[PDB]
């Protein structure tokens, strides 16, 4: 009505949060499990 | 999600590469949760009270308990995000949810079951999938629908603004704010009613227009960060850009990226162009290390796909205006 706004904040990402445990990417699984997005 | 066959079965639920999440409030009292606002699917849904399992990870989020709020009606409906494994489930709840002093009466998922893997480090608790009916998994009324059966918004429409640096970003609800964008915004018509997906007519590289001639489908995914596009086509476009494999993502020596062309995508008949400043990440200059593009793979299977999906590093650039009564995207270019 006047402007109702979602105000979005920032987090770290998944890869993000791998990256700084130092997990190995390859080390997640096969090409089929799929650390889950689709 | 995989499960080819529907409409509301083909979901892209990235998370992968996410920076930024929104507050809500379920119950009364409320109980707040970080959600991610994805543009890709339709659902509703927040780590169950009910969830116990040990290899979860809804120990590692907040919970709703049903218990503790007197606005609480129950379905009991069952929910499932397949993948190839293994699953993201739950059932059906009905509470009084609030979005930005937007408040709503709304079926969402509580979610008793939650992968490995890659949700212990998930910062956010949940999703709120602002998409319409047709991706809705057990066609439960999406949020956005919800909020403008209230007449409170002056347009039945949203937009995402992501800001300069880093609270992070916002979403417009009820129109889009002349001091997140400059110019005019060019209107793209959806291809089809029921999903955020735009019509492409090709992907240029430098010059020099060379993959998606002869048309091609591109969603607009918020939940995303990335720009997605089956493997043929990044492989294609990655090897145009002097950049190899390295797994999950594309990389080139920090030295050369700033050097990179531009990425052109033709979208209602405009020039959307994205300079190497914009899809290279440059936290190091050294010819030694290796800086991520990404742009990445993924393949979309059909009826969602063969698909691109233009994620929150478009939307950076490109004020996105999400028009749910005219069923059309709005372009405007971000400031
Ligand atoms: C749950 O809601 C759906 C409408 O989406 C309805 O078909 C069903 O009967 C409901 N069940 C209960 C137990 O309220």
């Amino acid at each position: 009505t006047t402007f109702k706004r979602i105000f979005l904040k920032r987090m770290p990402s998944i890869r993000e949060s791998l990256k700084e445990r130092g997990v190995d990417m390859a080390r997640l699984g096969p090409e089929w499990s799929q650390p889950m997005k689709r | 999600l995989t499960l080819g066959n529907t409409t509301s079965s083909v979901i892209l639920t990235n998370y992968m590469d996410t920076q930024y999440y929104g507050e809500i409030g379920i119950g009364t009292p409320p109980q707040t949760f970080k959600v991610v606002f994805d543009t890709g699917s339709s659902n509703v849904w927040v780590p169950s009270s009910k969830c116990s399992r040990l290899y979860t990870a809804c120990v590692y989020h907040k919970l709703f308990d049903a218990s503790d709020s007197s606005s609480y009606k129950h379905n009991g409906t069952e929910l499932t995000l397949r993948y190839s494994t293994g699953t993201v489930s739950g059932f059906l709840s009905q509470d009084i949810i609030t979005v930005g002093g937007i408040t709503v009466t709304q079926m969402f998922g509580e979610v008793t079951e939650m992968p490995a893997l890659p949700f212990m480090l998930a910062e956010f608790d949940g999703v709120v999938g602002m998409g319409f009916i047709e991706q809705a998994i057990g066609r439960v009324t999406p949020i956005f629908d919800n909020i403008i059966s209230q007449g409170v918004l002056k347009e039945d429409v949203f937009s995402f603004y992501y800001n300069r640096d880093s609270l992070g970003g916002q979403i417009v609800l009820g129109g889009s704010d002349p001091q997140h964008y400059e110019g005019n915004f060019h209107y793209i018509n959806l291809i089809k009613t029921g999903v955020w997906q735009i019509q492409m007519k090709g992907v240029s590289v430098g010059s020099s227009t060379l993959l998606c001639e002869d048309g091609c489908l591109a969603l607009v995914d918020t939940g995303a960060s990335y720009i997605s596009g089956s493997t043929s086509s990044i492989e294609k476009l990655m090897e145009a850009l002097g950049a190899k494999k390295r797994l999950f993502d594309y990389v080139v020596k920090c030295n050369e990226g700033p050097t990179l062309p531009d990425i052109s995508f033709h979208l209602g008949g405009k020039e959307y162009t994205l300079t190497s400043a914009d899809y290279v990440f440059q936290e190091s200059y050294s010819s030694k290390k290796l800086c991520t593009l990404a742009i990445h793979a993924m393949d979309i299977p059909p009826p969602t796909g063969p698909t691109w999906a233009l994620g929150a590093t478009f939307i950076r650039k490109f004020y996105t205006e999400f028009d749910r009564r005219n069923n059309r995207i709005g372009f405007a270019l971000a400031r």
